[PDB]
């Protein structure tokens, strides 16, 4: 007898492997939610997940990649309840689909590595920023193809992830430097291509991942380099700003409260930025390469109704 | 070397009786075969025309506020595969003066493919007509180019048979004509 | 019997007070060099400092604010030997000038605080970056005038200085946040003015101070905010690039050598950037407020000959 | 409201017999007193002139590729203290189309001072001629402005009596006419 909310199902398998990421872990928790708890009626099933997704937003309010996972699972079970099976087969007809994304969204990243080959060409110095793991699997395919390139890793401050990526692919055997994020503007002229990855895509095409992907994006547009971004086909959320201000973590990005005893002072600003359509130029899906205008329409094609 | 605007600017003077002029440069040294052929037939239909050299096209760009480019093919980005030579940098020089940049393209000139490498579609030419001396002992090196590519940020509109369109809208016309399987047109479905 | 080269005169008084800064400490060492060691002849006096300045460049090769101090001291003693006193009075006529800069260049910063008042106006949120101490003395005058404003401190990574400035003026009593340098691009729209300070001014107007003053400068130009910079009238060097590449610390900004045992990996990129005239808009001298074209001419008015 | 270009474009048509036109907007609602006076005297010297409204000046900015601005005073940045109203944003709209922006100024119109605050030199006007109803009970608020300021990045040249000059060169003409002591013109030499 589980409850699927916090850790009695969900945070079990987040300590199982750091190959599954946050939103499909919620998708893995949401598909097994109605699988065991199948209350033989179409009404309270969706009322179970509306209780369960809204407390899951309440569980971690500042991991809005989960909110994209909370978004499209409702978009999954809506059309899966469509084809009009009167809930008779649609109990089984949903769970015979069932384990799709643990067989399909797990193979997002290698399918990204199938079609993201011909971006990193011969002798491209590559600017990466933040642990967006689809980039590394694209770089895993690049080392396994023995195609020639180099790599440059920025910081990820304060999220520390840039120190991991230097250790992650030096053992793989790529010539690489870790650079500070402060030294982007004096180095970007030698840099030719640049790869990042969003935690979620907004309505105009959003980069809702890290602290300064918009900073390195607006550098690259004045450098006039193709600012690519690597993601997959389950990373879409309706949450869409008008400025570069999303929901913050807890407070406004200009706090002026004081240090009580020894409180952290680098952690006063934001941790999530926003980039509109203007500064990206292409992105990757499991559907294929995608222009920043088509990422608006496919995020609206089944979203208005 | 665009038979579209060669035919179009006839009736753009004939039916609509608008008077104007066209500057015309050469695709040196390749479309200058047809560049002298181009304005001559327009001199028959007498649209105040005059031939500029390729070097002068910046110096008169401040006067002109509209350019049209007859392209050859067009991809999914809105970056189009243009005609032979000289047209990309002047499309860049047009964009810097905040000048609208026009293009014409038939619906069959569309292509559902992506420009992964620019250089795998930029085809070059010959060392023959760019210098004819052919020194074997001094023997310098020289570069021709018979394909120019432009980004979609340097283009503004697509005058087509089915309307004018955004540089970023090009997928929706294309995916109403093409499918996701045969764009990877290869027997190995890896 | 001293030798004035490394620490037998120079590094004594750099542990005396952290109010004197690096170039005037070299100026303090250079004026006391020929003061005691006055070898009664105009020839080997300048040959003493040409020996002494070039080993001082050799002493610390990567503190090129010292090189600006090594630059203009020769420009001091040249025209001070001019007025044509045949070296007879010009021994005394130099040392009666003598202690000028320890009485005048020490009062650079308060004179900056005399005329840099009417930049920080009523309710200006201020973006600062790096310990350029003339800014804080301008901010010291701002708190002492009780003019109304706020403050935002960035990082200074890896040079750590942003953690000092938060502690330095919170005790002074200003509402302030420390922000990461990664979160500049999502916050700069609310920011109105921005203050930095160069270690030296290049021929077109150079910002040769820190790691990412060019990064925050190119942000502010797209934000279209007045990118001010605070320095003084003894911070000029002939050293002038064509790109944003100066002399680096020891190697090129894209190294690809590997980690031997545990070597530092944030310290692989540069530590000094460059900004040309395009991204600054005004600067402060002891002579007055100065446009970025006049800082070129005064750096050439006594420099060609 | 610039008697310079009111006098200058007479002889710019008279001695040099160049033919052209001038668009003219209004300084609403303040220089529209003189804006209707301006083109009328130019209609006497018949330089193809026509009056545009203030809202339309973006919509015809694509046609025109040259603007002149008769300023009132000019500071050390090359940011000038202009005439009454409306001229700053259209100087901004001119700069966005990569259009050169001209200015005329006498040598006595120079000023050795710095624009510390823009708002301490931007003088406003009255609530009278911007709405005349004067409601005391509804009683909304409204803003007039009888000074516009432009940055030197939006300006290009200074047609003066001693030549044309950069927006950043303005100090060297000024410091050949002014000294560093009396720019802080105050008895307290603090």
């Amino acid at each position: 007898m589980s409850e699927f909310n916090i850790t009695e199902t969900y945070l079990r398998f987040l300590e199982e492997d750091t190959e599954m990421t946050m939103p499909i872990a919620a998708i893995e928790a949401l598909v097994t939610l109605l699988r065991i708890k199948t209350p033989e009626t179409a009404a309270e099933m969706i009322n179970t997940i509306k209780s369960s997704t809204e407390e899951l937003i309440k569980s971690i309010p500042n991991s809005v990649s989960l909110r994209a996972g909370c978004d499209i699972f409702m978009r999954f079970v809506l059309r899966n309840l469509h084809l009009y099976g009167d809930w008779e087969n649609c109990k089984q007809h949903l769970i015979e689909n069932g384990q799709l994304f643990v067989s399909r969204a797990k193979k997002s990243r290698n399918k990204i590595a199938e079609i993201g080959v011909d971006f990193i060409a011969d002798d491209d110095i590559i600017l990466v920023h933040g642990y967006s793991r689809a980039v590394f699997s694209l770089l895993n395919h690049a080392a396994n193809k023995f195609i020639r390139f180099r790599c440059v890793v920025t910081e990820s401050r304060p999220s520390k992830q840039g120190n991991q990526l230097y250790t992650l692919l030096e053992q793989k055997g790529i010539p690489v430097t870790l650079i500070v994020d402060s030294a982007v503007g004096a180095v970007i002229d030698k840099v030719d291509k640049v790869f990042v990855g969003a935690e979620g895509v907004a309505e105009s095409g959003g980069i809702i991942n890290l602290v300064g992907t918009y900073s390195v994006g607006v550098l690259a547009h004045n450098a006039r380099k193709p600012f690519y971004v690597v993601t997959e086909s389950h990373k879409f959320v309706r949450m869409f700003p008008l400025s570069s201000d999303d929901l913050p973590m807890a407070g406004p990005p200009l706090d002026f409260t004081r240090r009580t005893d020894d409180l952290e002072d680098a952690l006063r600003g934001p941790t999530i930025d926003y980039t509109a359509q203007e500064y990206i130029t292409a992105l990757i899906t499991d559907l294929g390469v995608l222009t920043p205008s088509a990422v608006s329409e496919e995020l609206i094609k089944m979203w208005y109704d | 070397d665009s038979k579209t605007v060669l035919k179009f600017l006839i009736t753009a003077r004939e039916r609509s009786n608008r008077t104007f002029t066209v500057l015309v440069t050469e695709g040196f040294p390749n479309n200058t075969k047809n560049a002298h052929e181009f304005a001559k037939k327009l001199a028959q239909h007498n649209i105040e025309t005059l031939v500029v050299p390729d070097s002068a096209v910046f110096a008169l760009m401040s006067r002109v506020g509209k350019v049209i480019i007859g392209t050859k093919a067009v991809f999914v980005n809105g970056g189009t595969i243009s005609s032979n030579s000289g047209v990309s940098s002047v499309c860049e020089c047009a964009r810097e003066f905040r000048t609208p940049v026009f293009a014409v393209a038939g619906l069959y000139k569309l292509s559902p493919l992506y420009p992964f490498d620019v250089e795998k579609f930029v085809e070059f030419g010959g060392s023959q007509r760019i210098l004819p001396r052919m020194d074997p002992r001094k023997r310098l090196d020289t570069v021709n180019q018979i394909t120019d590519y432009v980004p979609p940020e340097n283009i503004d509109i697509y005058i087509t048979n089915v309307g004018g369109f955004n540089p970023s809208f090009i997928y929706r016309i294309a995916w109403d004509n093409y499918k996701q399987i045969d764009v990877h047109l290869d027997k190995n479905k890896a």
